[PDB]
RNA sequence: UUAAAGGAAUUGACGGAAGGGCACCACCAGGAGUGGAGCCUGCGGCUUAAUUUGACUCAACACGGGAAACCUCACCCGGCCCGGACACGGACAGGAUUGACAGAUUGAUAGCUCUUUCUCGAUUCCGUGGGUGGUGGUGCAUGGCCGUUCUUAGUUGGUGGAGCGAUUUGUCUGGUUAAUUCCGAUAACGAACGAGACUCUGGCAUGCUAACUAGUUACGCGACCCCCGAGCGGUAACUUCUUAGAGGGACAAGUGGCGUUCAGCCACCCGAGAUUGAGCAAUAACAGGUCUGUGAUGCCCUUAGAUGUCCGGGGCUGCACGCGCGCUACACUGACUGGCUCAGCGUGUGCCUACCCUACGCCGGCAGGCGCGGGUAACCCGUUGAACCCCAUUCGUGAUGGGGAUCGGGGAUUGCAAUUAUUCCCCAUGAACGAGGAAUUCCCAGUAAGUGCGGGUCAUAAGCUUGCGUUGAUUAAGUCCCUGCCCU
């Protein structure tokens, strides 16, 4: 049983995650790590103006996609006595059972 | 810019269509003093001809509502 | 039964964090708008207008906050209740520059002119615990050339990355 | 009556944008429907910033 | 010029049920995507609530290819109006507040 | 006849005046080139019923991400629709407002109109006021944005002197730096915006934190050869390799010299680095461009035979010429064939409204078709088995087998339709081009250049552009002579 935690920026990312950690290491729980996947940056160039004047150049605009996955092999009610957390809103949560 | 869409005119005048007719319309007919008389024709029953009848023509015959077509020699 | 990938669902939200707030920006005018904050909760979608004047939020009986939550419901598709609103108050008026040019529009607009408008708003923000403004007003400003009025007072940083912050 | 013909189901003509029904300037393919003049403006409303 | 009959008071009923209408810029003319919760697509949205619009009765908002239609309080008044034809019944909007 | 003319003196602005500096969009020593030929694609001019349009030295000319079969399209040709809101008012049809079958005309089965006559139900049609739309004009009315000055280092206030005063010193002789960055002398002091500092990427490392959506060592299942415990591949622990969280690590610090105590330059070690590349970016302008990005907009024009909006075509491509950015060659350091071998950004489905990425097996010579499977993604394409490069064969200085322009025939793919343009494949036709005058563009180390890949355009889709990888130099670390700019 896998929960996935993608956030919107790593500072609460880690903030959560830590919230996570610190409530669920005093359980009977092996608490598997918060795997680190690849950041994902959607790149996207701009001509920065709505006529042709001057030299070409070009606004690049990027985002920092950042997801993490636990693992927590435990009964399904275990789970959503975990899930319920109060939580900060730029955070996902996704679970697979 | 400089050049004007002007009326080059090879089509003078043409109007928009104007339904016209009678004063009044008599689809019947009075026999005996109380029996109607039918004069035109019905049409067949899809939902169509309850209270539609048909146009007269040379050869065609034609419904109001659901445009039924209908021909015959 | 239908799902799309995390790189485009980001993207969806983000549309609909800029269309739901520069749609109350267009409608809500009046009083002192200064943001939205959304919270995704699958049973209750929390939407939050952070307002100065939250008076005309609320209503006279309740009423516009719950209509502008039928608004959001019946095109971005949340039945049952799903999108529920809450406003909440502003007390630092001189602190958000978009309540800040929102108040200075009303003033323009209905006489006042420019200049007891811009060293009257500049007053406010600087008693208003701000350590500098800057109101740059530009435009047709008496006369047909394009004259641009602009004021600056205290400090004010404009290059590098805490610029945005 | 003919009110709908040319169907316009590919090319430049399908493409609607979502900011003001611009069709002249192109319109990405990101999950995404913006004008490029406006995308400068409302990216940091979206989420997207310079770096 | 009219439509069945059932257009005009299913759009005011719909309307008188709820007090906020959404339509969209695309008048037909390249594709005819439907109502979301009628039959009518667009143009006959407009059609009624033009009406509206022009004698004052509901405000006009815009937004990104959307109309959106507000209730003002004298728009109310004037729907008494409309109010003539079912018994007076006030919507989810006026009445109560939870 | 006029309410000013005039005199010192301050700050801008201007100068075709002087001095000092900076810049590889300036040069030296070089590299790649362009300008020469062919082709692609814009511009001017021609032509045309239309060849929409703006932009014209850097700061226009593969720019409007502008790669058009109709779409895009704003231009011509012909033809439908009102979405004419809303008020008063004309007929008000003793309730007849809009929709059409067949024939003619027209691309039309468009009731556009005519012959014909059924249907719809008080929302109509017309007029009088007003309203909407416009990629119509006006960027010299404008907002916002961008470009340029300027990627150069330049601006301001508080106390204090100098002057009656506007103002000036501060904000500078010299040295140094990319820098008004400091030391210094000092009528100046403490200071602000900007440059730095800020954020991201790249470079290091740990038995720190940890991973069956990422690997390693042993090990068993288990294929092969020598047969001699060995060797290469397929299917219980730890993060070194893949990824990402924090902290550390680099500061001219250690030494010697050059320097006024100095600010600072030069040579070496330790080190992974003796400092990489970007973003943001001062006061202030250009009477630079965008009303053709907007439901951002003032003014003017049209509004029912329409500059509104639909349908079918043509056009933007049209060539006696000139110019710009680019692609390919002019070969032997090379072309042909066969074998071998290595990537990284990033993208990919049932989307806020119509849609891909592709493994496998079969058929076909090929472009392609058919069936099935996976992937909403570190899971599947994919251990991206890329090009260049390495080895061997053929050619032998011939406009040759280099170049593949032009042109003929055939076959498939997407599209409703590619013909006065698709695209790709097969055969064939086989031009100029023999390294390019006058001039001109860019560049100081993983840099120029060679070479390929991903995205944007899209449905089929690059020679444009944005980013990524592979191979990967010769020259400088200097100056004010050419050009441009800053300051007194
Ligand atoms: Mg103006
Ligand atoms: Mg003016
Ligand atoms: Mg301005
Ligand atoms: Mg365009
Ligand atoms: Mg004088
Ligand atoms: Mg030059
Ligand atoms: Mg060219
Ligand atoms: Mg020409
Ligand atoms: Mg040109
Ligand atoms: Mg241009
Ligand atoms: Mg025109
Ligand atoms: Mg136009
Ligand atoms: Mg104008
Ligand atoms: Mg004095
Ligand atoms: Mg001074
Ligand atoms: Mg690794
Ligand atoms: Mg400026
Ligand atoms: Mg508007
Ligand atoms: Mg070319
Ligand atoms: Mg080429
Ligand atoms: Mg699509
Ligand atoms: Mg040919
Ligand atoms: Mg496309
Ligand atoms: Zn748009």
């Amino acid at each position: 049983i896998r929960i996935t935690l993608t956030s919107r920026n790593v500072k609460s990312l880690e903030k959560v995650c830590a919230d996570l950690i610190r409530g669920a290491k005093e359980k009977n729980l092996k608490v598997k790590g918060p795997v680190r996947m690849p950041t994902k940056t959607l790149r996207i160039t701009t001509r920065k103006t709505p006529c042709g004047e001057g030299s070409k150049t070009w606004d690049r605009f990027q985002m920092r996609i950042h997801k993490r996955l636990i693992d927590l092999h435990s009964p399904s009610e275990i789970v959503k006595q975990i899930t319920s957390i109060s939580i900060e809103p730029g955070v996902e949560v996704e679970v697979t059972i | 810019k400089r050049k004007k869409k002007s009326y080059t005119t090879p089509k003078k005048n043409k109007h928009k269509r104007k339904k016209v007719k009678l004063a009044v319309l008599k689809y019947y007919k009075v026999d005996e003093n109380g029996k109607i008389s039918r004069l035109r024709r019905e049409c067949p029953s899809d939902e169509c001809g309850a209270g539609v009848f048909m146009a007269s023509h040379f050869d065609r015959h034609y419904c109001g509502k659901c445009c039924l077509t209908y021909c015959f020699n | 039964a239908v799902q799309i990938s995390k790189k485009r669902k980001f993207v969806a939200d983000g549309i609909f964090k800029a269309e739901l707030n520069e749609f109350l920006t267009r409608e809500l005018a009046e009083d002192g708008y200064s943001g939205v904050e959304v919270r995704v909760t699958p049973t209750r979608t929390e939407i939050i207008i952070l307002a100065t004047r939250t008076q005309n939020v609320l209503g006279e009986k309740g009423r516009r906050i719950r209509e502008l939550t039928a608004v959001v419901q019946k095109r971005f598709g949340f039945p049952e209740g799903s999108v529920e609103l809450y406003a909440e108050k502003v007390a630092t008026r001189g602190l958000c520059a978009i309540a800040q040019a929102e108040s200075l529009r009303y003033k323009l607009l209905g006489g006042l002119a420019v200049r007891r408008a811009c060293y009257g708003v500049l007053r406010f923000i600087m008693e208003s615990g701000a350590k500098g403004c800057e109101v740059v007003v530009s435009g047709k400003l008496r006369g047909q050339r394009a004259k641009s009025m602009k004021f600056v007072d205290g400090l004010m940083i404009h290059s590098g990355d805490p610029v945005n912050y | 009556q003919l009110y709908w013909s040319h169907p316009r189901k590919f090319g430049q003509g399908s493409r609607s944008c979502r900011v003001c029904s611009n069709r002249h300037g192109l319109i990405r393919k990101y999950g995404l429907n913006m004008c490029r003049q406006c995308f400068r403006q409302y990216a940091k409303d979206i989420g997207f910033i310079k770096l | 010029m009219l439509m069945p009959k059932k257009n005009r008071i299913a759009i005011y009923e719909l309307l008188f049920k709820e007090g906020v209408m959404v339509a969209k810029k695309d008048v037909h003319m390249p594709k005819h995507p439907e109502l979301a919760d009628k039959n009518v697509p667009n143009l006959h949205v407009m059609k009624a609530m033009q009406s509206l619009k022009s004698r004052g009765y509901v405000k006009e908002q815009f937004a990104w290819r959307h109309f959106y239609w507000y209730l003002t309080n004298e728009g109310i008044q004037y729907l008494r109006d409309y109010l003539h034809l079912p018994p007076e019944i006030v919507p989810a909007t006026l009445r109560r507040s939870r």
